[PDB]
RNA sequence: GGUGCAUUAGCUAGUUGGUAGGGUAAUGGCCUACCAAGGCAACGAUGCAUAGCCGACCUGAGAGGGUGAUCGGCCACACUGGGACUGAGACACGGCCCAGACUCCUACGGGAGGCAGCAGUAGGGAAUCUUCCGCAAUGGACGAAAGUCUGACGGAGCAACGCCGCGUGUAUGAAGAAGGUUUUCGGAUCGUAAAGUACUGUUGUUAGAGAAGAACAAGGAUAAGAGUAACUGCUUGUCCCUUGACGGUAUCUAACCAGAAAGCCACGGCUAACUACGUGCCAGCAGCCGCGGUAAUACGUAGGUGGCAAGCGUUGUCCGGAUUUAUUGGGCGUAAAGCGCGCGCAGGCGGUCUUUUAAGUCUGAUGUGAAAGCCCCCGGCUUAACCGGGGAGGGUCAUUGGAAACUGGAAGACUGGAGUGCAGAAGAGGAGAGUGGAAUUCCACGUGUAGCGGUGAAAUGCGUAGAUAUGUGGAGGAACACCAGUGGCGAAGGCGACUCUCUGGUCUGUAACUGACGCUGAGGCGCGAAAGCGUGGGGAGCAAACAGGAUUAGAUACCCUGGUAGUCCACGCCGUAAACGAUGAGUGCUAAGUGUUAGGGGGUUUCCGCCCCUUAGUGCUGCAGCUAACGCAUUAAGCACUCCGCCUGGGGA
RNA sequence: UCCCGGGCCUUGUACACACCGCCCGUCACACCACGAGAGUUUGUAACACCCGAAGUCGGUAGGGUAACCGGAGCCAGCCGCCGAAGGUGGGACAGAUAAUUGGGGUGAAGUCGUAACAAGGUAGCCGUAUCGGAAGGUGCGGCUGGAUCACCUCCU
RNA sequence: GGAGGAAAAAUUCU
RNA sequence: UAAGGAACUCGGCAAAAUGACCCCGUAACUUCGGGAGAAGGGGUGCUCUAUUAGGGUGCAAGCCCGAGAGAGCCGCAGUGAAUAGGCCCAGGCGACUGUUUAGCAAAAACACAGGUCUCUGCAAAACCGUAAGGUGACGUAUAGGGGCUGACGCCUGCCCGGU
């Protein structure tokens, strides 16, 4: 345009949302409020467990787990590694990464920072899934 | 109409690119003086002003090299009646890294790049040409 | 000078100004009485939401974008709200009074408290430290001084949290120890890597020497000054004596030791680095392309290799890449993107020349832009991190002196732009009234008899109560055959029979007249196909809805027979379209060839006619140039400038 | 000229698995987000009245009182203005929740049709009115972003 | 080749 | 009439409560007129400034009208007696004003402005009367009679075999 329309009114970017919005607040019990905090991992509590089916072309059986956060959020996570020791009622750590197999699954779950356990058996990638040195 | 600077540009533009040799347009004080400056850069060949009783007119001859070379390869307007622009002494430009010439209007008239910066003066800057 | 929202348009009344007065250190509706109705706001008032501000930090080629950790400067607060006293200075963190919530004591009358000070506890968190030493140094408060106080400060402890530095050995050691991994089972690989061999102690262990940070203050002598009648004392200068939490700390000296010291991620492409086994769309991997169904360099493991290193990976936030808001640095024919069009307020921009002004512009000098930080040059720590000195950078900053090309202001001058005048031309431009012929339908009457109409085939339907057909007459409504032509007019929608009345615009010819009077134009006002709405008429054809007959497996359709609103008129709404050239308006420049509409000039020619030149429209083919291409190309989608509108992945919408 | 099968050229295409293609909408099932909803509930900033502590200021002071010359002056006490908190009232704004309801979106083989892409078998699309289980049909006006185009007329 | 006007034919399905 | 305040009852029936003048302030909805006296609040006595500030009247004399402010004074209480709206939220019916069973029912019933159908060309149709004579009408289809519906807003679908 020309300078006077820019002058009349400037260039305006556009809003970027996020990715993981759970990690970006926390909950104020006194005034019983929502506050922009952002953080990289948080802790709930888990309310069922269960394996879904992805979309095409796969159909391998997936773990997930659902979770109220710290401030009662509804949040849909993901089992990784080879077997696990989660039920209802536990504490687990969730943390940021969405995976595309899923439609709904946006986060993960470290293994071996909380009640979650590590893996068993694992020799390579031992800092991820949580095994200390054999 | 609204910039006649320009419009002098535009037409040594379409002149050149049409290899044309011979060009006409009504004068005034700044178009002389710019016609005077090219020739003196040795862009166009010579420049002749014409009489006649409604301003004057100033015609120009195009210059070519050898084997039909161009002698003038581009002519860019800086200042313009949307968006004026004045250069200070140390920051005149240098046009092509000094393989052009740019025009510069100061408080000693028009002068080039080389000269504005010689007297370390500024003014405003009309064209680049290369 | 530094933020988001107009899906936040009015706000305000001690408010706005004045006349007197009170009050304060001081001016001031700061407060009072009187008088007038003012004041702010599309240059965003008022309101809602978020937020301490800056030097600065991260990123970036830069312009810019994000943030306000540590340190320095300013501001606000001290459990919540209000108030005053003392004082030079407070409406006062560890001062006072009142009310409020909470904690505690009570003999039940009543009292005490405020860690957002240094440590420390509980709770919230994914997440953050000792209930340590000393006034030795620097600085504070008190005092004449010694001296007291100082959780300021100087130090020690914890946490790989970050930057910098060093080590886990060094040389030699072979067709190649032994053993893993594979093998085309001859071999390759780990690999000079080992053992052996010769050497060192940076670290480490043992035993010892061991600084700077310290200047002092005060006390005793002195020497010289001012003051004095004389001293005492005072100011300066020179000596004597004394002072360490850190701390036996840094550092240094000797003896022993290869011994006590390496892990993480990755290896299909992006991207550096492959083999075997196990599994078989399962287990699973994953930032994307996507891998897994029996020969997996992508899943798990083993061997090997690559990167980094006391660190390595994962996640969260910011900048870059992203020209993906494009001033630097993008666009709108067909991919998202030109309002349906016009009239025009504010605003933006503006033909030529002269004189004058210095508002913009350019430049010199003065003051200032604290320290720390980036940068340059020097140094100090065994180097580095770190620390010190000097310098440089950074402003649309205030005072002031200069120049007058350009933009702006004033006074003049001129026609190219613009408009008027004078002479011609063309046109379905608009509104009102009247009239004309062809044809369809209906009605009446003569002639005439058995079918007519319709379809791919039929049937519904009309007809012996006499159709269809033909001839004569009458009634009424709507549309205007030939002319008719990528012809004409209008801003767009749009405008075709004829005559009259009232009116708008355009083109050419002249150079008479005025002398920049111009372009664009947010918000406003108006026009705007068709369909639709309200009131009153009119209704011949056509025809949404509707009914019947057909087709079809079904046929809420296409086809046939009828048919209401509507199509027409007047007044008033509505305000939309593939309202399209899918192309905003204004101006100028840039090869040609050939039709046509309305004019003008010249030459041939007695005229006619033919030829050439030119203005304004309307078609086609094509050069340079532009485009992703199709294509556009003097009626640009080419080359330039002014102004407006609009675009930023698809769906949801 | 016609019937049938081929071959070449040309044209339209939303097909490339290449028309045994592609592709639209309703209905039934599950899940998700959002709007409406008689109501309920939580909070924010104001406003208008009532009452109004501490405190400054102003007025009296019969009671008390050493400094000044019984008097002055001063204080206790009482009264008045302003005044935090509290109470009452009608509005404004913001969030949560609620029987039920409306369209929307996703979901390896559900049911019903075939609306669009070739002239898609009635050309398609846009505005509007009406109708229908659904895609959609029909009327009026406009466009070519339309295949074929016997015959007739202009342009290159 | 481009533009304008304009006749006659027509069953359903794959 | 102590304390309570609809616990009475078919039902707040009856009673109680508000009530005047001046000032502030006022919602959803709407046919833009309303709702509205919405709701909710504050002030009223006497004395002195004071034969007021100022007005009407008149030539003047004089006579009437009387708001704001200040200072005070007195009671439990100042429109000190009588007279003088209670208000709000939501739904059904009827648009509204009006009419009705003298003597049991006042309404959701009738009427109403508006809508539609139908008859009537003037010695009109319709109605009273055996007729004459009249109303309609001293009117003339924008007029007159009859049936149904009942402001206003959006609409009013299918069936003509039977009567
Ligand atoms: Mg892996
Ligand atoms: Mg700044
Ligand atoms: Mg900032
Ligand atoms: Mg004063
Ligand atoms: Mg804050
Ligand atoms: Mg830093
Ligand atoms: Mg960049
Ligand atoms: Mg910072
Ligand atoms: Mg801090
Ligand atoms: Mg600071
Ligand atoms: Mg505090
Ligand atoms: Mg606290
Ligand atoms: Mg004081
Ligand atoms: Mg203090
Ligand atoms: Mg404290
Ligand atoms: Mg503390
Ligand atoms: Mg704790
Ligand atoms: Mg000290
Ligand atoms: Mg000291
Ligand atoms: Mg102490
Ligand atoms: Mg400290
Ligand atoms: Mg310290
Ligand atoms: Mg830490
Ligand atoms: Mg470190
Ligand atoms: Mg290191
Ligand atoms: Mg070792
Ligand atoms: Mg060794
Ligand atoms: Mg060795
Ligand atoms: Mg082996
Ligand atoms: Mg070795
Ligand atoms: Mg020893
Ligand atoms: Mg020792
Ligand atoms: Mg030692
Ligand atoms: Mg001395
Ligand atoms: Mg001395
Ligand atoms: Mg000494
Ligand atoms: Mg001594
Ligand atoms: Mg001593
Ligand atoms: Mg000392
Ligand atoms: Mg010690
Ligand atoms: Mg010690
Ligand atoms: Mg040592
Ligand atoms: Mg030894
Ligand atoms: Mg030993
Ligand atoms: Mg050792
Ligand atoms: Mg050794
Ligand atoms: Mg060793
Ligand atoms: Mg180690
Ligand atoms: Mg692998
Ligand atoms: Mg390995
Ligand atoms: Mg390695
Ligand atoms: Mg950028
Ligand atoms: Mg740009
Ligand atoms: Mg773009
Ligand atoms: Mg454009
Ligand atoms: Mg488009
Ligand atoms: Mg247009
Ligand atoms: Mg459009
Ligand atoms: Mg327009
Ligand atoms: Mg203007
Ligand atoms: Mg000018
Ligand atoms: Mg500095
Ligand atoms: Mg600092
Ligand atoms: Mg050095
Ligand atoms: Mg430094
Ligand atoms: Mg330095
Ligand atoms: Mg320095
Ligand atoms: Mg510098
Ligand atoms: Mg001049
Ligand atoms: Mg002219
Ligand atoms: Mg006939
Ligand atoms: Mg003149
Ligand atoms: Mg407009
Ligand atoms: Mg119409
Ligand atoms: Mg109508
Ligand atoms: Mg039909
Ligand atoms: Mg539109
Ligand atoms: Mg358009
Ligand atoms: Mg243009
Ligand atoms: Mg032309
Ligand atoms: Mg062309
Ligand atoms: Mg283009
Ligand atoms: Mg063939
Ligand atoms: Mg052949
Ligand atoms: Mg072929
Ligand atoms: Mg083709
Ligand atoms: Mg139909
Ligand atoms: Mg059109
Ligand atoms: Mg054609
Ligand atoms: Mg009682
Ligand atoms: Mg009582
Ligand atoms: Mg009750
Ligand atoms: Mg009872
Ligand atoms: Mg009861
Ligand atoms: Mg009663
Ligand atoms: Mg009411
Ligand atoms: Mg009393
Ligand atoms: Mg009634
Ligand atoms: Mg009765
Ligand atoms: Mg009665
Ligand atoms: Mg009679
Ligand atoms: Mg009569
Ligand atoms: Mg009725
Ligand atoms: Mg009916
Ligand atoms: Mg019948
Ligand atoms: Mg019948």
């Amino acid at each position: 345009p020309t300078i006077n329309q820019l002058v009349r009114k400037p260039r305006q970017s556009k809003i970027k949302k996020s990715t993981s919005p759970a990690l970006n607040k926390g909950l104020n019990s006194f005034k019983r409020e929502l506050t922009d905090v952002n953080s990289p991992q948080k802790r709930g509590v888990c309310t069922r467990v269960g394996t879904m089916t992805p979309k095409k072309p796969n159909s391998a059986l997936r773990k997930y787990a659902r979770v109220r956060l710290s401030n009662g959020i509804e949040v849909t996570a993901y089992i990784p590694g080879i077997g696990h020791n989660l039920q209802e009622h536990s504490v687990v750590l969730i943390r940021g990464g969405r995976v595309k197999d899923l439609p709904g699954v946006r986060y993960h779950i470290v293994r071996g920072a909380l009640d979650t356990a590590g893996v068993e058996n694992r020799g390579q990638s031992r800092s991820k899934y949580g095994t200390k040195k054999p | 109409m609204t910039d006649p600077i320009a419009d002098f540009l535009t037409r040594i533009r379409n002149a050149n690119m049409v290899k044309h040799d011979k060009l006409e347009l009504p004068a005034s004080k700044i178009k002389k003086e710019i016609a005077e400056i090219l020739k003196r850069e040795g862009f166009i060949r010579d420049v002749e002003y014409i009489e006649d009783d409604n301003a004057g007119t100033i015609r120009v001859f195009l210059k070519y090299g050898a084997t039909g070379e161009r002698v003038i390869t581009g002519l860019k307007r800086i200042s313009k009646p949307g968006l004026r622009v004045y250069a200070k002494s140390t920051e005149v430009p240098k046009v092509l890294n000094g393989l052009g010439i740019a025009i510069v209007s100061t408080s000693q008239g028009v002068l080039t790049d080389k000269e504005a910066r010689a007297k370390q003066v500024g003014g405003e800057v009309l064209a680049y040409v290369w």
